[PDB]
C-alpha cells in the first residue's frame, strides 16, 4: 500500500511538471503580447510531451574525458531528491516534517556540484561554485524563517512540532515581511529571476538534461507547497497555481543581479532580517 | 577635453565670425609660417567639414610627424584633439608607393584637417600611440592591410585578416579573390586551406570610353 | 518630353503641368506628444501594514490561549 | 525616477567615495537626505516594501490582459507593397514573344555578377538569348537589373516563399525564369500598373 | 507481421510528430540575417508558437541556423560547434551569404557557401530573407522531418 | 495613453497597390 | 603575494575576448576581431559607384540609410551635384526613422543582456512598423538602396505620410511604457549606475562620438555643428548628461528617440512638392517614360547603367551623425568610373578599442553591460 | 579503357571545381569504408552516385563531399530489386561495391548479401557496356574452406563476380582502423564496459591491420593502373601482429592498469556465444550487439589472416602503407584513456617561451 501510494503521488507530480513548463512558456508569452506554443497539439497541449519524447530518441553524449559515474549520478540525485521531498510533503506524519524537507533541500546542492566536478568544462567549474554559493547563502534565511514559524506551531496535546497537519488553516497576517522574504528565498533557491546569473548542465543531453529540468520544476512546486502551508493557511491546487503564476510574473518583468550583488543581499539583508524577526517573535511568544 | 555644454539655450549659430574666417581662409598660411620645416606641401580643397567651405591638407616627412601632430593638438589656435582615422593609399607608379593619411577634428572651433606622409614598403613611420590613443588599432589595421611598419608601436600585430594570413590585401598587386581557399575534408577531419579554384571565374568588364577626358 | 507625360489637351504653357504627390493635408497634421508623461505616502503604507500585522498578532494570541 | 542614491552605485570606487565623503550632496541628480519623520518613512517605504518593482509588475499584468500582435502563418500573412523585391522572373508580350532582347544591361549592372548571358540571332532574324542564368545564391536582391532593363523583361516578382532542399534548385536557367513569369504574369502586371506612375 | 509493421509505422508517425514539433535550433548570428531571425522570434511571427526554443549550448540543440556570412577565420569554429551537436541534427542555411557567398563571393576572405564546410538540409533564399520566408523554410524542414521512417527502416534491416 | 494596434481602417486603410488618387510625379523642371 | 593573472576565453559564439582577472576583478581585456571581415574595401575598387552602393547597407545593418548617406555625400561633393529640396527633406526624414530603429534595438538588446526580456518583445513590433515604412518606399525591409547620388531613388508613394503620422502619434506612449520597466527600477540602476565611466578627455582622446560623447557633458552633434541636407532647418535639442555612466547613456538614448520623433513630425508637415532627384542627366538616370521616348535619355540610361558617371580626380572625407556616432567615408578619386580607394571609418571600431580601459576594476558580469552600452555591430567594425 | 578512364576527360588541375571524367556508383556509400572512398573520388572532381537504404540523416555527410551536382543521392535502395541497381549505374563507368554484413538477421542472410547481390550486380554491370571497372570488396580471411560462414560466402561471391564480370577487381584488405571502424572500437568496448573480456585460446593468431586512408588511396591507384583489372589484391599494413599484442597495445595506450582479459578454450567461447546465435534470426536486429559475439569470430580467431606469399599488395600500387600501432591511426584511442588525453605539466619547455604565451596558458 505504501508503494501504491507513492506511485499514485508520482503520477501528478510529473504531469504537473510538464504542464508547469508549458504554462510558463504561455504566460510569459501573454505578458509579451504574443501567443506561445499553440501548434503542437490542440492549444499547444502536446508540446511538453513532444519535448520529452524528442529528448528520449536524442543521442546521449557521454564525453570520453569525464568520470562516467558521477556524470550519470548528478541528474539522478537531483530527480530522486525532488521525488523524496514530495513524498515527505504528502506521505508523512513526522513530528519535524518541515525540518525533514529543509534537510532534503539542503541535499539538493550535490547535483550541481557533481555536474561541476564531472564535466571537463572551464566555466562549468566556474558557474557551479556560484550557483552553490547562492543556494547555500539563502538556505540560512530559510532555516531562520522556519525557526520563526515553529514558535507558534502546537498540536492539540500541547506539543510543539513542525507537523503540517497541525498548522493553522488561516493566513499568517502577523508574518507578512517574513512571507515576502520566504518567497524571494524560494526564487533564489530555484536560480530563477532575479538570481539566474549562474550553465552547470552545459554538457548534458537527452534524458539526463530532461531529469535536470524535471527536478528543477518539481523543487519549485515543493517550495510553493511549503510556502502555502506555512503562510497561506494550507496546501491547495489554487494556491500552487497562483504562486507559480506569481513566479512567472516576476520572471517577466525584472532583470537579474550580479553575483556579488545577491551575495551582499543574502548576507547583509535577508539573514539579519530573519534573525531579528526570530528574536521579536520569541519575545512575543513568551 | 572640450566642447562642454555651456549655453542652456538653443544655439542657432556655428562658430564665431573671426575664428571661422581664420580657420577657413588663413590656417594653411598660418601652419606654413609658424612651423615651416614640418610642411613640405599643402593642398586647400573641398572641406571635410561641409560642402560650403575649404580646408587644408598638410604633407610632412616621417621624421617630423610626431612633433607636427603634437603642435596641431596643443597649439592654442589649432586644437585638433580628435584623431578620426589612420589609413593608407597605394600608388604603384611612385618611387614611394604609400601615402599614410591622418584625419583630425577640432571640437573647439568646428574644424577638420588632413595630414599625409609618403613612404615606400621598407621605411618605418613613427607611431602616434602616445599622442592619440586610437592610433593603436588603426596602425595595426594599416600594417595588416598594406604592410606599413609603424616603429615604436607597443604590439604591432594583425587585427583583421585570418590567423596564418601572409600578404597585405589592400595593395594593388594583390588579387581580389586571393591565392588560397577553405573547405572541410572528411578524411583529415579538419578544415583545410587549398589553392584557389573557382566554378565561375570573375568577369572583368572594361567599360571605359576612349573619348573620356577626366581620366588621370 | 515631359509635356508628353504630364501635359493635358489644350495646355498653353509648360508652367501649367499638374503635380500630384504625397503631401500633408491642408493645415498640416495635428500636434503630438513628445516628452515623457508621468504613489501613496509611506505613512499610509506603514499604517496599513501595521493594522494587518496587529490583527495577525491578536489572532495568534487568541489561538494560543485556545490551544 | 532617474535619481541616484548613495549605495545604489554598481561599482566600487563610487561606493567607497559615497561612504567616506559628502561630495555626492553637491551633485543635483542625487536624492537628498530626508529631513523629518514623514520623509524617512517615505524613503523606507521606497527601499523596503519595494513599490518600484510593483509598478513594472502592474504594467506587465496590464499587458497580460491586453491584445496580441501575432499572425497565424501560413493562414494569415503580413503586409507588402507593389515595389517588393522577390523572386526574379522573365516576362513576355501579350502575344507570347519574349520581351528580352539580349542587350546585356542587367548583366553589366549586377553588382554580385549573378547573371550569365549568351546570345545569337534566331532563325527569323530576331535578337534573342540562348542562355540566361541567375545564380540565386549569389544574388543580393537589389533590383538594379529591374531598373536597367529597357523593355521590362526581367522583374523581381512578389514571391518570397521559394526555399528549397538542394542548392542546385536555386541556380535558375532561362526556362524556369520564363515559367515563373508565366505563373506570376497577372500579379506583376497589376503591380506595374501602379508603379509605372513613379518610375 | 501485418500488425507489427502497422505498429512500427505508427511509431515513426509519433516520433516524427515529436521531432518536428520540438526543434531547438542554435543561433549563429554572424551578420545581417541575424536581425531577421530576431524578428522571426519576436511577437509578430512568434517562432515559440511552433515549438522552437533557441538554445545556447550545442548539446541541447536539434538544428543549426547559419544566418550570415561565413569567413575563413570563422569556418573551423562553426565546424567544431557543428561536430558537438548530437544526432539527429539538421542545418538551415539562411540568406545568400551562407548559401553561396552572396555579395562577397569573389573575396579573399569568405567561404563560398556553408555547404563547403557543413552539409545543409534546407536553403532559404534572400538578402535578407524575410522573417516570413524563414518561417516558410522552417515549415519545409518540418515537412522533411515528416517523411522520415526510422523504425520502419530498422525493422527491415 | 495612445493604444498600440489600431483596429480596422484606422491604419493603412488603402493598400499601396490600390491608391485612391492617381499620382502625377514631376521628373523634369519646367525651366 | 606574487599573484599571476587568471585568463579566460570569452565566446567563439562574433566577438572573441581574452580577459585577465585578479580574482573577481578584471585587469585586462583584449578583443580579437576579424571574424566578419569580408574585405569590402577591396571589393569596392572593382565596382562602379552605383554598383558599390549596396555594400554600405551591409556595414551597420541596424542603421542602413545612414551608412548610405555618407558615401552619397562624398560622391556628390566631388561631382559638385546639388540635391533638390524635397529629396533633402526625404533624406532627413528617413535618417531619423533609421535612428529610431537603431536606438530601439540597442536599448532593448542591452536590457536583454542584463536580463530584462519583455522590453525587447515590446519594441520589436514598433521596429516592424518602421520596416513596413522602409518596404513601402524601396521594396526591401532592410537593405533599401534608397539614397542615391543627387537625391533618392523613387518618390514617396501616396499615403505614406498619413501612416508615418499615425505611428508618430503613439510612439511616445510606447517609449513611456518602455521606461516604466527600466528607469525607476533598482536592479537596472544597480547594474548600470557608475559602470564604465568615460570622462570628456578620455572621450576625445579615444575618438568617441555619438551618445557616448553627450553623456560625458560634451555638446557635440554633427546635425547642429556641421549640418547636412535640411538638418539646419530642423528644431531639436541635444540631450546632455554628466556622469559618463551606462545609466546616463541609456537616458541620453531615450531622449534622442524623443528628439528624432520631433524631427520626424517637423518633416511630415514641411514636405514640399517638387523634384526628388537632381536634374543633371549626366549623373542621375532618367525616368522610364523619358528613356522610352527620347534618344538622349536612352543614351544616358545605357551609359549610366554600364560605365557609370566619371567622378573628377580628387579626394574628400565626409561624415554623418550615424546613430552609433560618426560614420565617415574617405573617397580617393583618380578620375575613373570606379573608386581608387574607399576607406570606411566606423564609430564602433573606436568604441570597442576602449574595452581595455573601461573594464578595468569591473567584474565578469559587467563585461556584457559594457559591450551592450558601447552599441557595436561587427559588420561596420570588420569591413 | 586501359588508361583512357583517367586521362580522356580530365579537366582542371584536380581540385573541387575540376573534372576527372569519372562517374562512379558506390554501393554502401554511407558505411565506414564507403564514406572515405566517396570522399576520395569526389574531392578530385568526379561525379559519385550514392544509393542507400538508411534514413537521410545517416547519409547527409556525403552531401558535403563534392561540388554542386556531383554528389547524387538515391534513397530507398532495395538490392533485391534490379530496377534500383539499373538506375544507379545507368551513367557510371566505375562501380565500387562496399556492401557487406557481419551478423545475420531474419530479413538478410550472408548468401543474400555476399553472393546473390554481387552476382546480379556483376551481371547488370556487364549488360550496360559502359562500365569499365568493377571494384568489389571482400576480406583478407576469405576462404571457401572456412568454418566461419561470412568468409565462405565472401569467397563464393568473389568467384561469382570474377565469373560474371571478368575484368572486375577483387580487393581483400585486413582489419581496417579508423575513427568509425569496427576493429578498435569493439575491442575498446570489450576492454572497458564489461566485467571480463574473453580471448580465444592463447591469442597467438596473426593479423595484418591497415589504415582506412591507405585503402581509399588504394582504390584510386587501382583506377589509375590498367593492369590491376581482373586481379585480386591483399591490403595489409607493414606490421604483423598477434591478438595478444593488439590487446597489450590497447591496454598500454588506454593507460589501464588492470588486465581484465581472460584466455579461454574455443569451446567455452562458443558455449558463451551460442544462446545469442540460435536466436539471431526471428529478430530484426538489435543495437549495441557486438560482431565479436558470434561463433564465426571464434572460427576466425583460430586461423591466421595475413597477406599470402607472392600476392599483389600495396607495393604493386606504389603505396607505402602507414603504421597502425603508432602515429595518427592510434590518436583516436588515445582520447578514450582514463582522465582524458591532456598535455602535461608543460613547464620544462616553457622556460624560454616569450612573455604573453605563459600568461595566456596561465603557466
Ligand atoms: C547527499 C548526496 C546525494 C545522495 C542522496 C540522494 C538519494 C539517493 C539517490 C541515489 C543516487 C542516484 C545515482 C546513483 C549512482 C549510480 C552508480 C554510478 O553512476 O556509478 C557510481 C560512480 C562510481 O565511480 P566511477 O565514476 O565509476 O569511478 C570513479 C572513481 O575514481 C573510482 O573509484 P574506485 O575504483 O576506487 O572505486 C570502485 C568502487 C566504485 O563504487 C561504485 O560503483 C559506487 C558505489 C555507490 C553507488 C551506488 C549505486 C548503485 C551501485 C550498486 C549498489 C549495490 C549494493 C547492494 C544492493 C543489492 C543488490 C544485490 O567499486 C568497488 O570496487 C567498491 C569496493 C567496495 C569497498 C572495498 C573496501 C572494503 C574491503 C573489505 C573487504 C571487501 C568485502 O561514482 C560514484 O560513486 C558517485 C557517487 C554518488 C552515488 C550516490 C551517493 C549516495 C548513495 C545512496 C545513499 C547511501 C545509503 C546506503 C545504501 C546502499 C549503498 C548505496
Ligand atoms: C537495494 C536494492 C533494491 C531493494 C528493493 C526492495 O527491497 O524492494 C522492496 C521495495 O521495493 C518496492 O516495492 C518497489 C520496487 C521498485 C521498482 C518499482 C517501479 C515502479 C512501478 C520490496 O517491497 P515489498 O516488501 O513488496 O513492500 C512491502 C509492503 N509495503 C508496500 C507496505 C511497503
Ligand atoms: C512572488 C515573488 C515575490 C517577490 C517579487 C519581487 C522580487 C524582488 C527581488 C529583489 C529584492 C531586493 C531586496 O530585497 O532589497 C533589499 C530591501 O528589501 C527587502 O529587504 C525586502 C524584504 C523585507 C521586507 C520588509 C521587511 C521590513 C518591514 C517592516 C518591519 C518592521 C515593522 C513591522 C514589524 C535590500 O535593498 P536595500 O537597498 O534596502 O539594501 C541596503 C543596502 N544597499
Ligand atoms: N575492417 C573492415 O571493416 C573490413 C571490411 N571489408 C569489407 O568492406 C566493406 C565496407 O565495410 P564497412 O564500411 O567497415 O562496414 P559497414 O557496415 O560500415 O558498411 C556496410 C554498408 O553496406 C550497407 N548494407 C549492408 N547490408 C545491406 C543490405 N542488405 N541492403 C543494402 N545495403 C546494405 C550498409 O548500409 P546501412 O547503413 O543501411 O546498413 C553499410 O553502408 C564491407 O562490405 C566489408 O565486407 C573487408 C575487410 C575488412
Ligand atoms: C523557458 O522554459 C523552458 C525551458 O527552459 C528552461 C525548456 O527547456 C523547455 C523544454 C524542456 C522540457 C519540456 C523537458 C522537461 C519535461 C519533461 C521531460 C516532461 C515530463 C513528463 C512526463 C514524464 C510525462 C509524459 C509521459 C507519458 C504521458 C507517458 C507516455 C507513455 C505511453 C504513451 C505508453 C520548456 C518547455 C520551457 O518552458
Ligand atoms: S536583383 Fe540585384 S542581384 Fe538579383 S539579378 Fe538583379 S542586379 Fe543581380
Ligand atoms: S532582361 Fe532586359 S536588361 Fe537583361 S538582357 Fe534581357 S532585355 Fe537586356
Ligand atoms: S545575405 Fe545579405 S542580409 Fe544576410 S548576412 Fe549576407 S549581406 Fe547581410
Amino acid at each position: 500500500m505504501i508503494v501504491a501510494s507513492i506511485l499514485i503521488l508520482i503520477v501528478p507530480v510529473l504531469l504537473s511538471v510538464a504542464m508547469f513548463t508549458l504554462a510558463e512558456r504561455t504566460v510569459m508569452a501573454s505578458m509579451q503580447r504574443r501567443f506561445g506554443p499553440q501548434v503542437s497539439g490542440i492549444s499547444g497541449l502536446l508540446q511538453p510531451f513532444w519535448d520529452g519524447l524528442k529528448l528520449g530518441v536524442k543521442e546521449p553524449v557521454l564525453p570520453d574525458s569525464s568520470s562516467a559515474g558521477a556524470f550519470a549520478a548528478s541528474p539522478m540525485i537531483s530527480f530522486v531528491l525532488s521525488q523524496v521531498a514530495w513524498v515527505g510533503i504528502c506521505i508523512s506524519d513526522a513530528s519535524f516534517q518541515g525540518l525533514v524537507i529543509m534537510a532534503i533541500s539542503s541535499l539538493a546542492v550535490y547535483g550541481v556540484m557533481l555536474a561541476g566536478w564531472a564535466s571537463n568544462s572551464k566555466y562549468a567549474f566556474l558557474g557551479c561554485l556560484r550557483s552553490v554559493a547562492l543556494m547555500v547563502s539563502y538556505e540560512l534565511s530559510l532555516g531562520a524563517a522556519l525557526l520563526s514559524i515553529g514558535l507558534f506551531v502546537t498540536d492539540g496535546t500541547g506539543m510543539k512540532c513542525l507537523n503540517f497537519a497541525e498548522m493553522p488553516t488561516t493566513p499568517q497576517y502577523a508574518m507578512l515581511p517574513l512571507c515576502l522574504i520566504f518567497l524571494v528565498c524560494i526564487l533564489a533557491e530555484t536560480k530563477r529571476d532575479p538570481f539566474d546569473l549562474p550553465g552547470y548542465n552545459v554538457e548534458y543531453s537527452s534524458l539526463g538534461f530532461a531529469l535536470f529540468f524535471i527536478a528543477e520544476y518539481a523543487n519549485m512546486a515543493v517550495m510553493s507547497a511549503i510556502a502555502s502551508i506555512y503562510f497561506l493557511g494550507g496546501f491547495s491546487a489554487l494556491k500552487i497555481t497562483a504562486l507559480f503564476f506569481a513566479f512567472v510574473w516576476t520572471r517577466g518583468t525584472l532583470p537579474r543581479y550580479r553575483y556579488d550583488q545577491f551575495m551582499r543581499l543574502g548576507w547583509k539583508a535577508f539573514l539579519p532580517l530573519t534573525l531579528a524577526f526570530f528574536a521579536l517573535h520569541a519575545s512575543v511568544a513568551i | 577635453g572640450y566642447a562642454y555644454a555651456r549655453k542652456t539655450t538653443d544655439k542657432d549659430y556655428i562658430a564665431s565670425e573671426h575664428m571661422q574666417a581664420f580657420g577657413n581662409t588663413q590656417l594653411t598660411d598660418y601652419i606654413i609660417k609658424t612651423v615651416p620645416k614640418f610642411v613640405k606641401m599643402a593642398v586647400t580643397g573641398p572641406a571635410q567639414s561641409s560642402v560650403l567651405y575649404q580646408e587644408p591638407t598638410i604633407y610632412t616627412t616621417p621624421e617630423s610627424l610626431v612633433p607636427l601632430m603634437v603642435f596641431l593638438r596643443d597649439h592654442t589656435n589649432t586644437q585638433f584633439k580628435c584623431l578620426l582615422d589612420v589609413t593608407a593609399v597605394d600608388f604603384p607608379e611612385r618611387a614611394a608607393r604609400f601615402e599614410v593619411v591622418y584625419h583630425l577634428l577640432s571640437p573647439r572651433w568646428n574644424n577638420r584637417i588632413r595630414v599625409k606622409v609618403c613612404v615606400d614598403e621598407v621605411t618605418a613611420v613613427p607611431t602616434l600611440c602616445k599622442v592619440f590613443n586610437t592610433a593603436n588599432w588603426f596602425e595595426r589595421e594599416t600594417w595588416d592591410m598594406f604592410g606599413v611598419f609603424f616603429s615604436g608601436h607597443p604590439d604591432l600585430r594583425r587585427i583583421l585578416t585570418d590567423y596564418g594570413f601572409t600578404g597585405h590585401p589592400l595593395r594593388k598587386d594583390f588579387p581580389m579573390t586571393g591565392y588560397q581557399e577553405v573547405r572541410y575534408d572528411y578524411g583529415k577531419k579538419r578544415v583545410v586551406s587549398e589553392p584557389l579554384e573557382l566554378t565561375q571565374e570573375f568577369r572583368y568588364f572594361d567599360f571605359n570610353s576612349p573619348w573620356e577626358t577626366l581620366n588621370r | 518630353t515631359e509635356v508628353l507625360k504630364r501635359g493635358f489637351p489644350g495646355m498653353k504653357s509648360v508652367k501649367d503641368m499638374p503635380i500630384v504627390q504625397d503631401a500633408p493635408p491642408p493645415g498640416g497634421f495635428p500636434t503630438i506628444r513628445i516628452e515623457r508623461r508621468l504613489g501613496p505616502t509611506g505613512v499610509a503604507i506603514f499604517a496599513g501594514l501595521a493594522a494587518i500585522m496587529g490583527y495577525g498578532f491578536y489572532k495568534l494570541h487568541e489561538q494560543r490561549q485556545e490551544k | 525616477g532617474t535619481e541616484r542614491r548613495p549605495g545604489e552605485s554598481g561599482a566600487w570606487k563610487q561606493i567607497e567615495r559615497q561612504r567616506y565623503a559628502s561630495d555626492w550632496e553637491n551633485d543635483p541628480t542625487f536624492k537628498r537626505t530626508p529631513k523629518n519623520l514623514a520623509e524617512v518613512l517615505d524613503d523606507s517605504a521606497s527601499m523596503l516594501l519595494l513599490t518600484d518593482v510593483w509598478r513594472g509588475m502592474a504594467y506587465t499584468l496590464g499587458a497580460f490582459f491586453d491584445k496580441k500582435v501575432t499572425i497565424m502563418y501560413p493562414f494569415e500573412k503580413g503586409q507588402l507593397s507593389p515595389r517588393f523585391r522577390g523572386e526574379h522572373a522573365l516576362r513576355r508580350y501579350p502575344t507570347g514573344e519574349e520581351r528580352c532582347i539580349a542587350c546585356k544591361l542587367c548583366e553589366a549592372i549586377c553588382p554580385a555578377q549573378a547573371i550569365t548571358i549568351e546570345a545569337e540571332e534566331r532563325e527569323d532574324g530576331s535578337r534573342r538569348t540562348t542562355r540566361y542564368d541567375i545564380d540565386m545564391t549569389k544574388c543580393i536582391y537589389c533590383g538594379f537589373c529591374q531598373e536597367a532593363c529597357p523593355v521590362d523583361a526581367i522583374v523581381e516578382g512578389p514571391n518570397f516563399e521559394f526555399s528549397t532542399e538542394t542548392r542546385e534548385e536555386l541556380l535558375y536557367d532561362k526556362q524556369k525564369l520564363l515559367e515563373n513569369g508565366d505563373k506570376w504574369e497577372t500579379e506583376i502586371a497589376t503591380n506595374l500598373r501602379t508603379e509605372s506612375l513613379y518610375r | 507481421a501485418k500488425g507489427l509493421e502497422f505498429v512500427v509505422s505508427k511509431v515513426d508517425n509519433v516520433v516524427n510528430w515529436a521531432r518536428a514539433g520540438s526543434i531547438w535550433p542554435m543561433t549563429f548570428g554572424l551578420a545581417c540575417c541575424a536581425v531577421e531571425m530576431m524578428h522571426a522570434g519576436a511577437s509578430r511571427y512568434d517562432l515559440d508558437r511552433y515549438g522552437i526554443i533557441f538554445r545556447p549550448s550545442p548539446r541541447q540543440s536539434d538544428a543549426m541556423i547559419v544566418a550570415g556570412t561565413l569567413t575563413n577565420k570563422m569556418a573551423p569554429a562553426l565546424r567544431k560547434v557543428y561536430d558537438q551537436m548530437p544526432e539527429p541534427k539538421w542545418v538551415v542555411s539562411m540568406g545568400s551569404c551562407a548559401n553561396g557567398g552572396g555579395y562577397y563571393h569573389y573575396s579573399y576572405a569568405v567561404v563560398r557557401g556553408c555547404d563547403r564546410v557543413v552539409p545543409v538540409d534546407v536553403y532559404v533564399p534572400g538578402c535578407p530573407p524575410t522573417a516570413e520566408g524563414l518561417l516558410y523554410g522552417l515549415l519545409q524542414l518540418q515537412k522533411k522531418i515528416y517523411r522520415s521512417k526510422t523504425t520502419q527502416i530498422w525493422y527491415k534491416k | 495613453f495612445e493604444h498600440y494596434l489600431p483596429m480596422g481602417l484606422e491604419y493603412r486603410k488603402f493598400s499601396p497597390g490600390t491608391q485612391p488618387v492617381k499620382a502625377v510625379v514631376p521628373h523634369d523642371s519646367p525651366k | 603575494a606574487k599573484v599571476n593573472n587568471f585568463t579566460l576565453n570569452f565566446g567563439p559564439q562574433v566577438l572573441r575576448l581574452v580577459l585577465e582577472m585578479q580574482g573577481e576583478i578584471i585587469m585586462r581585456a583584449d578583443p580579437h576581431i576579424g571574424l566578419l571581415h569580408r574585405g569590402t574595401e577591396k571589393l569596392l575598387e572593382y565596382k562602379t559607384y552605383l554598383q558599390g552602393l549596396p555594400y554600405f547597407d551591409r556595414l551597420d545593418y541596424v542603421s542602413m540609410m545612414c551608412m548610405e548617406h555618407s558615401y552619397v555625400l562624398a560622391i556628390e561633393q566631388l561631382l559638385n551635384v546639388s540635391v533638390p529640396l524635397r529629396g533633402q527633406y526625404i533624406r532627413v526624414l528617413f535618417s531619423e526613422i533609421t535612428r529610431v530603429l537603431n536606438h530601439l534595438l540597442a536599448i532593448t538588446c542591452h536590457s536583454m543582456d542584463v536580463g530584462a526580456l519583455t522590453p525587447f518583445l515590446w519594441a520589436f513590433e514598433e521596429r516592424e512598423k518602421l520596416f513596413e515604412f522602409y518596404e513601402r518606399v524601396s521594396g526591401a525591409r532592410m537593405h533599401a538602396a534608397y539614397f542615391r547620388v543627387g537625391g533618392v531613388s523613387q518618390d514617396l508613394p501616396i499615403g505614406l505620410l498619413r501612416d508615418v503620422y499615425d505611428w508618430a502619434r503613439q510612439f511616445a506612449s510606447r517609449l513611456d511604457e518602455m521606461e516604466e520597466l527600466l528607469t525607476g527600477n533598482r536592479i537596472w540602476k544597480e547594474r548600470t549606475v557608475d559602470v564604465g565611466t568615460i570622462t570628456a578627455q578620455m572621450a576625445w582622446d579615444w575618438g568617441c562620438s555619438g551618445p557616448i560623447l553627450r553623456a560625458s557633458g560634451i555638446d557635440w552633434d554633427l546635425r547642429k555643428t556641421q549640418p547636412y541636407d535640411a538638418y539646419g532647418k530642423m528644431q531639436f535639442n541635444v540631450p546632455i548628461a554628466g556622469h559618463g555612466d551606462c545609466y546616463d547613456r541609456y537616458l541620453v538614448r531615450l531622449q534622442e528617440m524623443r528628439e528624432s520623433l520631433r524631427i520626424i513630425y517637423q518633416c511630415l508637415n514641411e514636405m514640399p512638392d517638387g523634384l526628388y532627384k537632381s536634374p543633371d542627366g549626366k549623373v542621375c538616370p532618367p525616368s522610364r517614360s523619358t528613356m522610352k521616348q527620347s534618344m538622349e535619355a536612352l543614351i544616358h540610361h545605357f551609359k549610366l547603367y554600364t560605365e557609370g558617371f566619371h567622378v573628377p580626380a580628387g579626394e574628400t572625407y565626409r561624415a554623418v551623425e550615424a546613430p552609433k556616432g560618426e560614420f565617415g567615408v574617405y573617397l580617393v578619386s583618380r578620375g575613373g568610373n570606379r573608386p581608387y580607394r574607399c576607406k570606411i571609418r566606423s564609430p564602433g571600431y573606436a568604441h570597442l578599442q576602449m574595452t581595455d580601459v573601461i573594464s578595468r576594476g569591473a567584474m565578469l558580469a559587467d563585461v556584457v553591460t559594457i559591450i551592450g552600452t558601447l552599441d557595436v555591430v561587427f559588420g561596420e567594425i570588420d569591413r | 579503357y586501359s588508361s583512357t578512364l583517367m586521362t580522356a576527360d580530365k579537366l582542371g588541375p584536380g581540385g573541387r571545381s575540376s573534372v576527372s571524367g569519372i562517374t562512379a556508383t558506390v554501393f554502401g556509400a554511407n558505411g565506414f569504408l564507403g564514406s572515405y572512398i566517396v570522399n576520395e573520388l569526389a574531392k578530385r572532381g568526379s561525379q559519385v552516385v550514392c544509393p542507400f537504404r538508411s534514413t537521410e540523416n545517416e547519409a547527409m555527410h556525403l552531401k558535403q563531399m563534392g561540388d554542386l551536382g556531383q554528389i547524387v543521392l538515391l534513397p530507398e535502395l532495395d538490392i533485391r530489386n534490379d530496377d534500383d541497381i539499373k538506375r544507379a549505374i545507368s551513367r557510371s563507368n566505375v562501380i565500387i561495391n562496399c556492401v557487406g554484413m557481419r551478423l545475420q538477421t531474419k530479413n538478410w542472410s550472408f548468401e543474400d548479401v555476399h553472393v546473390d547481390f554481387p552476382k546480379r550486380l556483376a551481371k547488370l554491370a556487364a549488360e550496360t557496356g559502359q562500365v569499365q571497372r568493377l571494384i568489389h570488396f571482400s576480406d583478407m580471411g576469405a576462404d571457401e574452406n572456412h568454418k566461419s560462414l561470412r568468409m565462405r560466402t565472401k569467397a563464393v561471391g568473389d568467384k561469382e563476380v570474377l565469373d560474371a564480370f571478368p575484368d572486375a577487381t577483387i580487393v581483400r584488405p585486413g582489419d581496417i582502423v579508423g575513427i568509425e571502424d569496427h576493429f578498435y572500437n569493439y575491442l575498446i568496448y570489450q576492454l572497458t564496459l564489461t566485467v571480463f573480456a574473453p580471448v580465444v585460446e592463447s591469442g597467438s593468431n596473426k593479423i595484418q591491420p591497415t589504415y582506412v586512408l591507405d585503402v581509399a588511396d588504394a582504390v584510386a591507384a587501382l583506377l589509375r593502373k590498367p593492369d590491376t583489372a581482373g586481379k585480386t589484391l591483399y591490403l595489409g599494413g607493414p606490421e604483423v601482429l598477434t591478438m595478444r599484442e593488439v590487446y597489450d597495445l590497447l591496454l598500454k595506450t588506454l593507460r589501464i592498469y588492470r588486465d581484465d582479459t581472460v584466455h579461454l578454450p574455443a569451446w567455452a567461447v562458443k558455449a558463451m556465444y551460442k544462446p545469442f546465435d540460435s536466436v539471431r534470426r526471428m529478430l530484426p536486429g538489435l543495437p549495441m550487439t557486438s560482431p565479436l559475439a558470434t561463433e564465426d569470430y571464434v572460427e576466425e580467431m583460430l586461423r591466421d589472416k595475413v597477406v599470402p606469399a607472392g600476392a599483389l599488395g600495396y607495393a604493386d600500387l606504389g603505396i607505402v602503407p602507414q603504421k597502425v600501432t603508432d602515429g595518427l591511426a592510434i590518436e583516436p584511442v588515445r582520447h578514450a584513456r582514463v582522465g582524458g588525453y591532456r598535455w602535461g605539466d608543460m613547464s620544462a619547455v616553457a622556460k624560454d617561451i616569450p612573455e604573453s604565451v605563459r600568461k595566456y596558458y596561465n603557466i
